[PDB]
């Protein structure tokens, strides 16, 4: 009680000091960030020495008085002094040993469960080590010197600006800005985190700092030995280095590593959807992106915020990103191959040669990344000048060689003409002529002798002495009896370059991205995988994949009408629940849309028990807000509710209706929908403050009472109210219809203007 | 990266219009974000709403090209016949049938509204929004929803602009977009207008020559002329292969720079009690009850510089020890520190004593006298190499729990290496260094500006593997001598060392030391008492030196890496556990005897490296630092010649001059030089790309 | 490239224009000219600014640009006031 | 962050917390008024500068 | 190959040149930051040493 007084009295004392008063008044609050920075704690000249000097004295350490006064005796067991009344700060000085005593004999119970899930980051990184096997040997290992690979991977990894929002929300409500983008979309993780942390007020500053690290993969530039899974990264040191090796590792990994790959396969299909119709590629893929909803192991998350903010850049993922405003440069994709550009420059030039063609005339040096095989190439004037291969497996080296020769594009490119004109020439996609590099590429991907053909197209020579280890056989061996020209293997791997860069530009109408004013990064279609397997994945809106039955679309859309259209204002569910009037709710016109799909036999018999439950829940503190939606539609007329021969029981989550626990979301077969502001469900206690918001900012004119956030629930609809926001600024809102058309509003006008 | 910023908070496609507009409409890279707001602000205001008819309620004009927007504003002159609004508005309503233009300002609304209102009057529906929620408008407001939605966007945008702290840049034309120039102070402009290098004096002309620069290939000729004038040395290694061997200074033999004596130093054994020894300061107090109290030197010393002072002090120490280990002196301290102060004179009054030159006024600074190569050092190394009877000195912690795969290897290697190196005399000296310098390091905090008696001790446990059940391996601490603290000058402490010894002193190396004849001490063995000498000296200890000499353990590690790496590099070739084999079988060249090159196994030639690293810790002078950091170049050139790489060095005389230059009075530094000579020699004998005199 | 410098500059402009002058406190020791001594950048800046405040009124720049503009404005200042310590017996 | 002075935010936040603690929590009314009094009495001394 | 170390690296280089180089780099970028680039060197072209 005085805790809040003494602070005010302190404020009084401080604003009386005119010097402090002015600096407190002038300028923004941001100034704090500066004012803190005008304090270094102490001199940092001799670190170890200073500490050895520090601990040498018996009573130097600063400590907390009040708590030790409250809980335990300040005096000692062996008659060596521990405590005094001597002092500038409120913290009184004490000996080092005391700390060890309270650890021993202090009275405390039941903290064990509270700890671990605070540092699930660290504790998990422990847990993972338990589950592995071991083996030991030696070798002159050739490690892969530079990979910018995620280390310390955790599920639901995200960017630094957004995680800060989470940090803010989960820390404390009182001083938090109403940040929409992250909260609306990624709510659910919000619930979980906020729930486990907000209830027990402990270590407020610390927890926040450790959560920042909890979702940050430390993507450092490190030397790896072929085990490229982000789990093995954490503990590479024990696993190896240049002369060490360990075994039985791949097994115990977190659920993330595969879940990324899944998203690649999602993006694959989402790109095929836009491939299917070449009326437009720009306006349609974006729809498939923003519509699609992902389900992570423990959270529902949008596809957009995964794609935009994923770490790993695959050929697909590049294309997925290109639709959105997501800058992820330094990546070059070509078919299955990955490339990086290190040297030189030159212009795109047109050259017709007998089998139009785009050729580059740069003295350019680039790095080749293929499965189990790395290499270094340099092209000059449309032909490979210098080449070296640092691969593992013989095949994959050959694949490298070929793939890079394609991109290289010699005169022998044209000479090989088995078929092509019959099939590979014209792609069967609304009569579209597919680009030429990719044509020969696909011609080589076709069969086994097609690889042999161009492999033989290069100059072949019996290599010299001084090139036996270096020479490359046609079959991929190091024998050097016969070998390819302008090429040498290296006994060991090749290092990968890295650049801290961001580049982004719009995409062309055929899934091409002329980023950095050219460069052909997009590769159109990497892999023609004609497959449709999914697990726990959501899709929506004329998706061109038939998962929607007539009877199920009727039910689902019938529900969606009700769920979605409600809560904006008066004569919608929220006001009706707030009034305690449940008749208007029965007579709702969106229920009349749902009426004719119920089984006629028991229509009244259902409506009976439906009208019962809804009425019994009218009393506050007992109603389940999810159930009401499930139960409502049958109430219109005068356990198993057959809606066109399919049942919907109260509770008992099923195919038609999934009542999810502890988070606002609900599944209808292979589909998901939810509403955010109209929530006061008894299970949503922790985020009753967060969830209730479908408000928006108007004007500051009225004399609206300064209500606390918890008081915001009571003020009804059309009510202009005043509130403290974030770290300072105070604004005014009302109960308003949900923010709408963030992207489209612009996009359509932008389309109209041309 | 403005795009980066804009596209992060704004809508992806909305930025493109800004980016495009900025190329033609204006020419300022930052402003994309300013207009980026304005544009988006409009679109939301005019799209969702449609008129009662099939046509839309509003039509957008701003985002279109400025040139197109003109001709689109000229339509209104055809449609409604109102005066050519010389100013191009943003939007046209069809339900309200009027001109609409939107403004967005940071400050209190009036400030900006009055401007735009001044521009067009009541002619258009002018709506001016503030990010904070402040509102200003013409007569009527937009519809209740779009207000709500626009302000919500603006408010959130604002917070994003405050998080990145972009504020005074964002203001609107009449206010601050005009004043974007860098402030031009006449002082600065002058300073600049005479800071230029060229014959050109004004900046503008230098600017012009810079901006309009196109450099032709005359730099070839400039570079050849530069080359002729250069006469740059195109050097070869076969020609200068001699390197004139290595130059070495001539004069008096270098002295014992180390703060403590090693080889000759003498021990006094004491079986330690955990509760008596814990103090470490009381160690001596419990020693004195033994024989120590008996020893007293004569007034007449061998090879002494200041006998009577040290002799007195000894008695003051001994006298102190009985009562309490602190010297009760106010005046003797000040002398003993001095053995001095220099009284100061103000410049102001000195002017008269320059005019009248008295006290003989002058200015001089002094240099250190060069010394010659030491002989003893070899013997010191040879003694520091061999195993002492006492087992282990440096307190090493326990070993951790281990997994079979790596921990076994590490734990094993460590246990063996420690096991070898703990027995050595080298380790002894490390131990005493650590324990004593540690003891002083405490005393500096405990009693500053005070005179304290600190012992020179080391802790060791004797190990007995006679295969019998003995009482125990003997647990103890032994003493080397007594030390005296004197706090002076923060800065460097002055220290006074008194060590016991059983060996006859040598004037050539102990020149700094002052020796006494102390008495006689008993030494014995069975399968005789020798005279005792007391060595005394004074030295300077920097806090830094205290710190780095107290952590002497480090030397182990630098050895370890170096040792281990060899075994791994070896074993890794054969893909087998060759650590244990390599350690015992791999032969390292250690020394020379009877003119023949000798080598030992890596487990015993380890000791060498450890000694070397310990000496590197002890004998570290700025001389040595330079010595090594120019020495590397010799080694690289050497290994160049080894693997027949046909090296070269541009000014070897100049290198050897820098090597010579850093060789002053540092026993180690010199030793290493003289050894590098013999290296160069024996190397030249193996493979000839060097000289022998 | 051909816009190599243009681009590299753009990035710089961007990073700097953003920057709060407080970030200037991060770094090595620098010369405080108030007391004419070497200091940890933070404190030196504190004094630097505080002196400006006491001379000509509190600084409201909150940015590197306006800081620099003030810096250049101080050269033409014929007079400047300091926080200087003088002990009297 | 936000377009406010440090003191202005401090005052209003203290009022908000005082209200929060008074309305539902365990603190007296006359004490809340005593807090308000301290706040306003601080605002004077803040204004004078 | 050659290992190259340089002596008196800092004593050789001159802010006078850097001014010109900065003026060459800032040629096209902006007349609002060019003047903010050219300022840094002149303080070293006119520097005082304690």
């Amino acid at each position: 009680m005085s805790l809040l007084l003494t602070i005010a009295k302190e404020y009084k004392r401080l604003c009386q000091d005119a010097k402090a008063a002015q600096m407190m008044t002038v300028g923004t609050v941001s100034n704090y960030t500066t004012f803190k920075k005008w304090t270094t704690s102490r001199k940092e000249k001799n670190p170890s020495l200073r500490m050895r000097w520090a601990m040498s004295s018996k009573f130097p350490i600063i400590a907390n008085k009040r708590m030790l006064e409250e809980a335990q005796i300040p005096k000692e067991h062996n008659n060596v002094a521990l405590w005094e009344d001597t002092e500038k700060r409120d913290h009184v000085l004490a000996s080092a040993s005391c700390i060890n005593y309270w650890n021993f004999c202090g009275p405390c119970v039941n903290n064990s469960e509270v700890i671990k899930e605070v540092y699930k980051s660290r504790f998990g990184r422990l847990e993972r080590r338990k589950e592995i096997m071991w083996k030991e040997l030696r070798f002159t290992l050739v490690d892969r010197q530079r990979r910018r690979v995620d280390t310390q991977p955790v599920e639901q990894r995200l960017r630094t600006g957004e995680i800060k929002d989470l940090q803010m929300w989960t820390l404390f409500e009182d001083e938090a800005p109403l940040a929409s983008k992250f909260i609306l979309d990624n709510y659910g993780l919000v619930k979980e985190m906020r729930s486990k942390f907000a209830n027990k007020p402990l270590n407020k500053e610390v927890v926040a700092h450790m959560l920042e690290k909890q979702f940050n993969p430390e993507s450092r530039f490190l030397p790896v030995f072929g085990a490229i899974r982000p789990e093995r990264m954490e503990l590479i040191h024990a696993l190896g280095g240049e002369t060490w090796i360990q075994e039985a590792n791949t097994a115990g990994i977190s659920n993330v590593d595969q879940r990324k790959n899944d998203i690649r396969a999602v993006c694959r299909k989402v790109c095929l959807a836009a491939n299917a119709s070449i009326m437009n590629a720009k306006s349609k893929l974006v729809e498939y992106i923003k519509s699609t909803s992902m389900r992570i192991g423990e959270t529902e998350r949008k596809l957009e915020e995964l794609i935009l903010e994923t770490d790993d850049v695959s050929p697909e993922v590049t294309l997925c990103k290109s639709a959105l405003g997501g800058q992820l440069g330094k990546t070059l994709s070509f078919g299955p191959m990955l490339l990086k550009k290190i040297s030189g420059s030159g212009v795109k030039v047109k050259d017709t040669v007998y089998i139009q063609f785009e050729y580059w005339s740069e003295q350019e040096e680039f790095y080749g990344e293929y499965k189990s095989a790395t290499a270094l190439f340099s092209r000059k004037e449309r032909s490979l000048e210098w080449i070296t291969i640092g691969g593992g497996i013989n095949e994959d080296r050959k694949r490298l060689l070929a793939m890079c020769m394609i991109f290289c594009r010699d005169g022998d490119y044209f000479k090989d003409a088995p078929a092509t004109i019959t099939m590979a020439d014209l792609s069967t996609k609304l009569g579209r002529e597919i680009p030429y590099q990719y044509v020969m590429m696909n011609w080589i991907q076709k069969s086994e002798d097609n690889l042999e053909a161009l492999l033989y197209s290069r100059g072949i020579v019996e290599t010299n002495p001084g090139k036996m280890g270096s020479s490359m056989g046609i079959d991929g061996s190091k024998r050097a009896i016969k070998s390819l020209r302008a090429v040498t293997i290296q006994s060991g791997k090749i290092d990968m370059p890295e650049s801290k860069e961001k580049i982004h530009l719009e995409l062309s109408d055929n899934l091409e991205a002329f980023d950095s004013s050219g460069r052909i990064v997009a590769t159109i279609l990497d892999l023609p995988s004609d497959k449709k397997v999914t697990f726990q994945d959501v899709s929506f809106q004329h998706p061109d994949l038939a998962v929607l039955r007539d009877e199920k679309t009727a039910i689902t859309k019938g529900y969606e009408a009700l769920i979605k259209r409600l809560g904006t204002g008066d004569n919608d569910i929220p006001s009706l629940i707030a009034k305690k009037d449940y008749l208007s709710l029965y007579n709702l016109p969106e229920v009349k849309l749902m009426a004719p799909l119920i089984r006629p036999n028991r229509k009244g018999v259902y409506s009976r028990v439906a009208r019962k439950l809804v009425s019994t829940q009218v009393t506050t503190g007992h109603y389940s807000l999810h159930e009401l939606i499930k139960v409502l539609p049958f109430t219109y007329f005068a356990r198993l509710f057959f809606s066109n021969d399919s049942f919907v029981e109260p509770g008992v989550n099923n195919n038609v209706f999934s009542w999810s626990k502890a988070d606002s979301s609900k599944i209808y077969c292979h589909g998901i929908a939810i509403r955010v502001p109209l929530v006061v469900g008894d299970e949503h206690m922790d985020t009753s403050l967060a969830l209730l918001e479908g408000f928006s900012v108007c004007e500051n004119d009225p004399r609206a009472p300064m209500v606390t956030r918890q008081d915001l629930i009571d003020v009804g609809f059309g009510q202009k109210v005043r509130l403290f926001v974030g770290q300072g600024s105070v604004r005014t809102f009302k109960r308003t219809a949900s923010q709408r058309a963030a992207s489209s509003d612009v996009n359509k006008n932008v389309k109209k203007i041309k | 990266t403005f795009a980066e910023i804009a596209e992060a908070f704004l809508e992806p496609e909305a930025v493109r219009i800004a980016k495009e507009a900025v190329e033609e409409y204006g020419d300022h890279e930052r402003k994309i974000i300013q207009i980026g707001i304005h544009f988006q602000v409009c679109c939301m205001f005019c799209d969702e709403y449609l008129s009662t008819n099939g046509s839309d309620r509003f039509v957008l004009i701003e985002g279109r090209k400025r040139g197109t927007a003109v001709s689109l504003q000229n339509e209104l002159c055809k449609s409604y016949d109102l005066e050519p609004l010389p100013f191009l508005c943003d939007i046209f309503d069809r339900e309200e049938k009027q001109f609409v233009e939107i403004g967005i300002t940071r400050k209190a609304d009036d400030s900006y509204f009055q401007s735009k209102f001044g521009k067009l009057g009541n002619s258009c529906k002018i709506f001016v929004f503030s990010y904070d929620g402040r509102l200003d408008k013409n007569c009527e407001g937009p519809m209740e929803e779009q207000k709500l939605r626009i302000f919500s966007f603006l408010a959130t945008a604002a917070d994003f602009l405050r998080k990145e702290n972009m504020f005074n840049e964002i203001f609107l034309p009449d206010n601050e977009e005009t004043i974007i120039e860098m402030k031009k102070g006449k002082t600065f402009l002058e300073l600049r207008d005479e800071s230029v290098p060229l014959p050109f004096q004004t900046y503008e002309q230098m600017k012009d020559y810079c901006e309009k620069f196109k450099g032709n290939p005359r730099e070839l000729a400039s570079k050849v002329s530069q080359m002729q004038s250069n006469i740059k040395l195109p050097i070869k290694h076969y020609e200068q292969n001699k390197f004139r061997q290595i130059r070495l200074p001539k004069g008096p033999m270098a002295p014992y720079t180390h703060k403590f004596l090693m080889e000759e130093a003498w021990m006094f054994t004491k079986i330690s009690d955990p509760e008596r020894s814990r103090a470490g300061e009381i160690l001596i107090d419990f020693f004195k009850k033994g024989n120590l109290s008996a020893i007293r030197p004569k007034d007449k010393p061998l090879q002494g510089k200041y006998p009577i002072h040290y002799k007195n002090l000894w008695n003051q120490i001994k006298a102190a020890i009985a009562d309490r280990t602190m010297v009760i002196n106010e005046n003797d301290h000040s002398e003993f520190l001095g053995g001095r102060a220099s009284k100061k004179i103000p410049e102001i009054s000195l002017t008269q004593d320059v005019i009248t030159t008295e006290g003989l006024k002058q200015s001089e600074n002094k240099l250190p006298e060069p010394r010659s190569f030491p002989r003893w050092f070899n013997a010191e190394w040879m003694w520091a190499i061999k195993d002492s009877d006492l087992t282990g000195w440096v307190p090493m912690a326990e070993y951790p729990p281990a997994d079979n795969e790596l921990e076994d290897y590490a734990e094993h290697l460590n246990k063996t290496m420690e096991g070898v190196l703990q027995g050595t005399n080298c380790a002894r000296e490390m131990g005493k260094c650590i324990l004593t310098v540690g003891a002083l390091m405490t005393e500096c905090r405990l009693f500053p500006g005070k005179i304290k008696v600190v012992p020179i001790y080391a802790r060791s446990k004797e190990r007995k593997s006679m295969q019998e059940g003995l009482p125990v391996p003997s647990e103890m601490d032994c003493l080397f001598g007594i030390c005296v603290k004197s706090k002076s000058h923060d800065g460097m402490y002055t220290i006074i060392t008194f060590e016991f010894s059983i060996r006859e002193p040598n004037l050539e190396k102990h020149q700094k030391y002052t020796v006494f004849e102390a008495g006689h001490t008993t030494v014995r063995m069975k399968k005789r008492e020798v005279p005792l000498y007391l060595y005394c000296r004074t030295t300077a200890l920097s806090k830094i030196k205290n710190d780095w000499l107290s952590k002497a353990r480090r030397c182990f590690i630098t050895t370890m890496d170096t040792v281990e790496t060899i075994c791994l590099r070896e074993s890794a070739k054969a893909e087998e556990n060759l650590v244990e084999k390599t350690l015992n079988e791999k032969q390292m060249w250690i020394g020379k005897k009877n003119g023949e090159l000798i080598a030992q196994p890596l487990r015993e030639a380890l000791r060498v490296q450890l000694v070397q690293q310990f000496y590197f810790c002890i004998y570290n002078d700025s001389q040595l630092e330079g010595f090594c950091n120019e020495q590397k170049k010799i080694l690289m050139a050497l290994e160049g010649d080894k693997k027949n790489k046909s090296s070269f060095g541009f000014n070897p005389e100049g290198l050897l001059e820098k090597i010579e230059e850093c060789l002053i009075n540092n026993p180690m530094c010199l030793f290493m030089a003289q050894r590098l000579n013999e290296l160069v020699i024996e190397a030249s004998k193996r493979g000839a790309k060097f000289f022998k005199t | 490239g051909e816009g190599f410098f243009k681009h590299c500059v753009m990035e710089a402009e961007t990073e700097i224009l953003k920057m709060h002058f407080s970030r200037l406190t991060e770094g090595r020791q620098t010369y405080d000219w108030t007391s004419e001594r070497n200091m940890p950048a933070a404190t030196a800046l504190q004094l630097t600014v505080d002196a400006i405040k006491e001379t000509e009124g509190p600084f409201k720049g909150t940015t590197m640009l306006e800081y620099c503009n003030k810096m250049i404005e101080m050269l033409d200042w014929k007079e400047i006031k300091f926080k200087k310590v003088k002990t009297v017996v | 962050i936000g377009a406010m002075s440090i003191g202005e935010a401090i005052e209003e936040k203290l009022l908000e917390r005082a209200k929060m603690k008074r309305d539902i929590g365990a603190i007296e009314d006359s004490e809340y008024e005593e807090i308000k009094d301290i706040i306003r009495d601080a605002k004077k001394a803040r204004l004078e500068s | 190959n050659i290992t190259g170390d340089n002596s008196k690296w800092n004593e050789c280089q001159q802010p006078e040149a850097y001014l010109a180089l900065l003026a060459y780099i800032t040629k096209d970028s902006s007349d609002l930051m060019k003047d903010l680039c050219s300022v840094a060197p002149v303080l070293f072209c006119n520097k005082f040493v304690k």
